[PDB]
């Protein structure tokens, strides 16, 4: 499994992510400031500390794979994860 | 000819009210534009309000909004200026005027031209804000 | 290269991108989102001359961004205004689709004057800048972002204003503002909370600047900070 | 929705030829109007548009321009034109205009 | 979440994204196209005067762009030009990649001023802005565009120019230009052809305006138009 | 199936889209105003009344999504789709 | 196979592409002219004058592609194929 | 459309994209890079007055990018700076992230002059203009590069300086650069190899301009050039 | 020593037609470059043409475009001038004009300098588009 | 590839220091020339390339400058100077250039 | 009151170095911060060097970089500058000088105002760099 | 990190209005100082932060300005102020100020 090694580990993840009566049409939506849906969730059995840890792991190999490309905006990393998982499993 | 007579002026109170009488003959005077052009004793001309011929639009200066209502009547052939919450500044002369244009009825419909511009002009009538 | 976190029912188990895992089901591209964590839960120091001795400058390197879709609340985020001391400007304007972080406890505006050697801002340890669901390896200039990382898994407002003089050497001298004639000086150990509540008795017992001076501030070293953040 | 004209007070002798700048801080494209105000007098116009002379007046008034920079010329000043002269205009609906200029005739 | 039409061999059956149809053959990405469908198919009403009550400003939104590769001729395109009062632009420019509609039987090409309170104009009932092979919610400046809508689906010229005054308010004026001294005040019930026989009768018939002045024509209740639009 | 619901319908979708000696190489090629195949489609059963249809039925999601991503000009939309099918069938 | 027909044909295919001890952090990585790793290939039976071939019979059609698209960055294309490949098989 | 070169462990084998071929593994989207190669291979001539006629200006078409991955060490890279003769630009800026090319024996840098008409510049046999990892379909201003093309697989510094007289015109003239009062005159036949030991020999044996004006030298045709590229 | 003179000119009716002869010795013709510069007796200079030393290119001004042609002979050490169409405005002087280089041949190559400018003018030549 | 020196006229004793302001619409780069045309006769070379003196001519004319504003300079003016002064270029070939300043010795 | 003295100048060959001693007295010396002024004796004042009230920064001119040192010793109430290789241009008056300040003590900790700018000058001494 | 004053000299007599002007290459808001150096004399302190004038002084002596344009003015002039005046700053540190103004008293 993954195993934190970091100083500390704050077993709180307050997280915000993305997603009626019209408010769909963007004349009648709310401003950019409000379209974040929140929540809260807790430490059930250190996935939190796990995720703090996952991240760092894949912190430097994500640099590397962003220092190899020339897209000023790269979006399409997990849809390649995507295709690689089609084709290691069938193709 | 054509007369453009202001009257109803005379001296008013600081907050009251009056109203001016823009009368006028000599014209179709259903068919042309009015205005209201204000000259205080020490400066020059500044212009209040303009209505359309047909009382469709009411124009108004920034500094008379709120206060000052124009409004016509095509029947006696008399415009009209209501006057709310007068100031110092407004004791002044008050000219009504009237603008130019033809009238191209040589069609399937009418409409006319403009030249935006005034020739007509009353002698202005006096209005004075003060308690004598 | 970039492993595919797995959360089984147990716990997070990491997956090889070379062995093939069976235990993987993935039935929608809903079931992959990519999340992006902040630093300050792993225990890194929050306060600013703590912090801007992890940037520095460096030129000849272009900018890469990458998206994220949700993140953390993050307990501080900071916003830079710094300019060459001939008076132009240091770090880049913030392109199109770029906005600030959205959820911010605290954000530190900083203003003022170093000397600028470079083209960019880089992050020494090689973190990422997170902004507006987008990660940066620079720092736009003005845009309100925080510190932190971002890793891919399968799923089943106070403002605060400082003063800062020689920004992106090793003897740098902050300082925290009050009012624009008024000015204290940092140490390391200033906490949020402790200069709000010295904003809060310097502006109300009348000790601002009285003329057309600045007036710059001590603190004794016999003054406690008020405060793992998350205790 | 702004107009400038020339300096308010301007002298000269009979016979003279004199000139009037208007400056507009907007783009009017040839909306604009002279009028002369006589002393106790109601105004009367001389020009609308900048281009065409209104009938009654004597062909020593003329004017030009292109945009925001007009000019009223008077050809050969008269005695009769002890005068203010305004310059007004008509595009986007305030009507706002100028301040005025005041031409003296120079009597000792 | 975005459903995908199906053409069945009898007739368009819609498919869920939640279940899982077997019935769907999809063996190539040529098979899937994103077709663009315009307004004036529905039933709308098209004039001016009737259409641009249905657009609004609004502050503090960005936005967005999709592709759609096949579209429909369209009846009528639209490009706008407005200004404040003041003499600023309303609308941003056009950005790189953006053209016009490619196939438009009449051009309402509108300039004028209004009250322009917003950082963009977006469509009321929720539609998109067409433009060359991609949908937008705003509108850009100058640039033709029609209105209408995309959906996603399994496969097996002439110029009318106008003069508005206060282009976003209710009380709104629209003028429909023959020379740049000659304009005829529009109603509701105009249709474009039955004002392409006004200025052929206007421009021939030497009711122009002969002077310096501007020269506007009313319509008496009395004379029809010429014209569901394909019968 | 779908069924429309608006005020008129439009049987006829006169419809244009994109698609030798010498036209492929852009020197020599066609100016950008003349790229474009046309072509005619008559109403075979209700098929254009059921695209107008559907097209008001994905308008409001599609702007939803268009809503929930920070992209200035999203066009991975078909790939997301052809994935999702590939993994709702065998991943 | 893809027979070359061209007037000279290089059966030296000298070739650079994009791929520690903290080299990985760009503040301290390289500068961009030196992140290319070069390598060697010989002619191994007619294989670099079937890619010079192959890249002209390419050339036209992707030309073309090209130009039926608004996308000013291109990147999709490989995904594309690989999409395309797995309906082909499968879907 | 686009057909994908198959390695096969024989040799390349063409696969179509209408038929099924099951002897194709593919594994993984490592085993798919895009390459792009030079035509210098194929044998064309390399020399710029033998080149810049492949060269020309048409307007009213939008350039299209597409990007590769691994591309071929380049004998001879070019860059330009065009001017029309009342002095603006020719050649469109360079967008961002667009840089030079990057291995380059030889960079043909060309200033000067010549009847720019249209609005950018397309390669007429219809090969690319490659960039760094930057297929395009334009010549962006000031921005080394080389000429070839590109092809979709499956796997398993010399700066020599001219002047140009009429860029884009049939009867045009070059000049090689030695020092900014000292051209030589070019001809079809001249390698880079020649032209470096004519500065060398220009260079050293003092025979530069030692007045204001420039200096023009010719080369009879006695004197023979230095040097299939590769022999 | 180097003499450069203009000949051949004279009055002629409009819409006519006329050749000048610029001959010139003292100097190594076929290896100097060539000008002609007008100049109307009410004006001053204004440039027409100009050929290089071994007939390649053909230098003209907007103004004179079409109309006249310039050519020259090495063997005669005689410059020439071709023109047609003339008109009113070109009741002139003609001048032709000798430019500066000096001939580098100490090298492999040949090769000569610029300095663009003019040394060894003509008198020049009169020539009149009228009636009389 | 146009070019505007100074005023056509001007006016000066024998003694004088003169000067001639010579305006280029594009970028030339010491490619100019000044000419003295002398009445009766045909014009001269003084200055080829703004910075060298021809030979024959004394070392009471000189000239200077850098990019499109360059300036001829007469050290002193002598009486056999009663000419017309030109300033040609010849960078881009179309070898436009000034209209002339005539130079007017004052004698009565 | 406030005594500012300058002290330590006289004459120095060139490449030498000497130290001044800027001795100061009737005020808190050790809570308010230290200036040196230059003016050659044929033109005006120029900046040299600045240090903080509790030896934290040194703050340099331009011209005066690497050669010339400031330091201060609140112990003898005294300011010291310390010059190395001299040239003919220092020759001058060197002036030390004391800034504006007011200390704000009524608090929880100290701090002060600034305003910056000079108040108390000292005369200046005589440095001269030549033979004699 | 620049500043450039008034011309250096200017002369007046006793009774004077006089200004000088200053400025500055950078924004410094409000950070100037006025010197008064009279000859044989160390320079004296007039107006810190160009508003306040310092105890000592008097009235006579003003400043004012924002931003880079700063000026001093002296109200009347009296005979007791052949001095230079010196304009310094002090925003940046490097303490760069201007030349001085020697303000001559008009006594033949
Ligand atoms: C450090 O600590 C001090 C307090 O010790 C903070 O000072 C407070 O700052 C806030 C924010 O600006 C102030 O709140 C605002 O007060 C305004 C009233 O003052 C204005 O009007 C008076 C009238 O004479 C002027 O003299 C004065 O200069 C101001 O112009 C209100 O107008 C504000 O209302 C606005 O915001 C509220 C927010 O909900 C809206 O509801 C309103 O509609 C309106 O938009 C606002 O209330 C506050 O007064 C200050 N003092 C105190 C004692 O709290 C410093 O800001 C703080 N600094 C940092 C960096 O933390
Ligand atoms: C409302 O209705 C009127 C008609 O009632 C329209 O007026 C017509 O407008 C068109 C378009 O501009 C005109 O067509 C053009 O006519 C030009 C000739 O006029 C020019 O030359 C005369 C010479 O004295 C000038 O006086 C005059 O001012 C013009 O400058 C042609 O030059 C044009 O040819 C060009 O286009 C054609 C298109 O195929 C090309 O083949 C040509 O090579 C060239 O490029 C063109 O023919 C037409 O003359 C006008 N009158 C009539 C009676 O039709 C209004 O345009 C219309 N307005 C709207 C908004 O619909
Ligand atoms: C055609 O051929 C000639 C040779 O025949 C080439 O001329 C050589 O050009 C190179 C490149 O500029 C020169 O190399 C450089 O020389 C400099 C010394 O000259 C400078 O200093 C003198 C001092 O008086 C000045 O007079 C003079 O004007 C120069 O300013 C060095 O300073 C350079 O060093 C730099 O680069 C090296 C590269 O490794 C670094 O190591 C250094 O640290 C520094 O950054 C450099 O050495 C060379 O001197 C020229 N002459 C010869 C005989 O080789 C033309 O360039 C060439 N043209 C083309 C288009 O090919
Ligand atoms: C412009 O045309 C209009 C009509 O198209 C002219 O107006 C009429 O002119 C006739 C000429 O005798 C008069 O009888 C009418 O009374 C006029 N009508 C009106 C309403 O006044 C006009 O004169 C023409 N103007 C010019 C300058 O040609
Ligand atoms: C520049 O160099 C050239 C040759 O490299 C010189 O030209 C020759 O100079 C010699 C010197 O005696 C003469 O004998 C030759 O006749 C010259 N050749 C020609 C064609 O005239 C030239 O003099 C040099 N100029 C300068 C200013 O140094
Ligand atoms: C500004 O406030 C400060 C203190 O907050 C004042 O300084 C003190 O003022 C009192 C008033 O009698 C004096 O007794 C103290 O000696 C002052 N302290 C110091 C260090 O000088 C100051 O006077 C106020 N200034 C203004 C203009 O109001
Ligand atoms: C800061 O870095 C400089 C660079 O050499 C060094 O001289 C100085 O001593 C350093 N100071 C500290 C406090 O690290
Ligand atoms: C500080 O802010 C107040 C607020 O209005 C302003 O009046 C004052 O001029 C400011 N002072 C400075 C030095 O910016
Ligand atoms: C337009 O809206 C304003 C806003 O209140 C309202 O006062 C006015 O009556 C409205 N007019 C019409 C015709 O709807
Ligand atoms: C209208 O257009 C004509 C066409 O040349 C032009 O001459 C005239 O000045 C224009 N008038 C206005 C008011 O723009
Ligand atoms: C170049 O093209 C022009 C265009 O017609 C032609 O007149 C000329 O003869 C051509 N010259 C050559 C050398 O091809
Ligand atoms: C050529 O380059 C040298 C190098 O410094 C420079 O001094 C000279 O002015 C240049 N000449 C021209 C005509 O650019």
């Amino acid at each position: 499994v993954i195993v934190n090694a970091q100083p500390k580990c704050n077993p709180n993840l307050h997280y915000w992510t993305t997603q009626i009566g019209l408010a769909w049409i963007p004349y009648f939506g709310p401003a950019a400031e409000g379209i974040y849906t929140e929540g809260l969730m807790h430490n059930q059995d250190g996935l939190i500390c796990g995720l703090r840890q996952l991240a760092n792991e894949t912190t430097q190999a994500l640099q590397l794979f962003l220092r190899a490309t020339t897209e000023l905006r790269t979006f399409s990393i997990l849809n390649r994860k995507a295709i690689d998982f089609l084709l290691q499993r069938w193709g | 000819q054509v007369q453009v007579e202001e009257s109803g002026g005379g001296v008013v109170q600081p907050g009251g009210s009056l109203r001016l009488s823009c009368a006028a003959s000599g014209f179709m005077f259903s068919n042309y534009g009015m205005h209201w052009v204000r000259q205080a004793p020490g400066k020059g001309l500044e212009w209040m309000a303009f209505i359309r011929y047909d009382d469709s639009k009411k124009f108004y200066a920034d500094s008379v909004k709120g206060r000052f209502t124009i409004s016509r009547d095509n029947s006696k052939n008399t415009l009209y200026l209501q006057m709310n919450s007068l100031r110092a500044e407004d004791t002044a002369l008050y000219y009504c005027a009237k603008e130019l244009l033809q009238v191209y009825t040589s069609a399937w419909g009418e409409g006319h031209s403009y030249y935006y511009a005034l020739d007509v002009w009353g002698l202005g009538t006096a209005v004075t804000v003060s308690s004598a | 290269s970039i492993p595919l976190g797995v959360i089984h029912n147990s716990t997070l188990q990491v997956s090889d991108v070379d062995k093939l895992v069976c235990r993987d089901k993935l039935s929608s591209t809903n079931q992959l989102r990519s999340v992006g964590l902040n630093l300050e839960g792993n225990g890194v120091a929050t306060d600013v001359p703590s912090v801007t001795k992890r940037w520095g400058f460096r030129s000849g390197v272009p900018p890469k961004v990458v998206n994220y879709e949700a993140g953390e609340w993050a307990e501080n985020c900071y916003n830079l205004e710094i300019k060459k001391p001939d008076g132009s400007e240091c770090l880049p304007a913030a392109p199109d689709g770029i906005r600030g972080f959205p959820r911010c406890r605290y954000v530190h505006k900083v203003s003022g004057t170093g000397p600028c050697a470079g083209d960019f801002a880089f992050h020494k340890e090689g973190a990422f800048f997170l902004y507006d669901r987008l990660a940066s390896t620079v720092i736009y200039r003005g845009t309100t972002f925080a510190e932190g990382v971002v890793a891919f898994l399968i799923l089943p407002s106070t403002t605060i204003r400082y003063q800062a003089t020689g920004f992106g050497t090793n003897e740098t001298e902050y300082l925290f503002e009050v009012d624009n004639l008024t000015y204290v000086q940092l140490e390391s150990r200033f906490t949020p909370q402790f200069l709000l509540q010295l904003n809060e008795t310097i502006y109300a017992s009348g000790k601002r600047s009285n003329t057309t001076g600045k007036l710059i501030w001590k603190v004794n070293p016999e003054i406690d900070t008020t405060i793992a953040f998350w205790e | 929705i702004q107009m400038t004209q020339s300096p308010s007070s301007v002298s000269a002798s009979v016979g003279d030829r004199v000139t009037i700048t208007c400056r507009a801080s907007q783009d009017i494209s040839n909306w604009l109007a002279w009028y002369q105000q006589k002393p106790g007098k109601a105004p009367e116009l001389l020009i609308y548009t900048a281009s065409i002379l209104q009938s009654g007046v004597s062909s020593r008034f003329s004017g030009s321009g292109s945009g925001t920079d007009f000019t009223l010329t008077i050809s050969s000043l008269q005695p009769e034109d002890s005068a203010t002269y305004y310059c007004q205009q008509g595009k986007s609906f305030p009507y706002t205009f100028g301040q005025g200029t005041k031409l003296e005739i120079k009597r000792t």
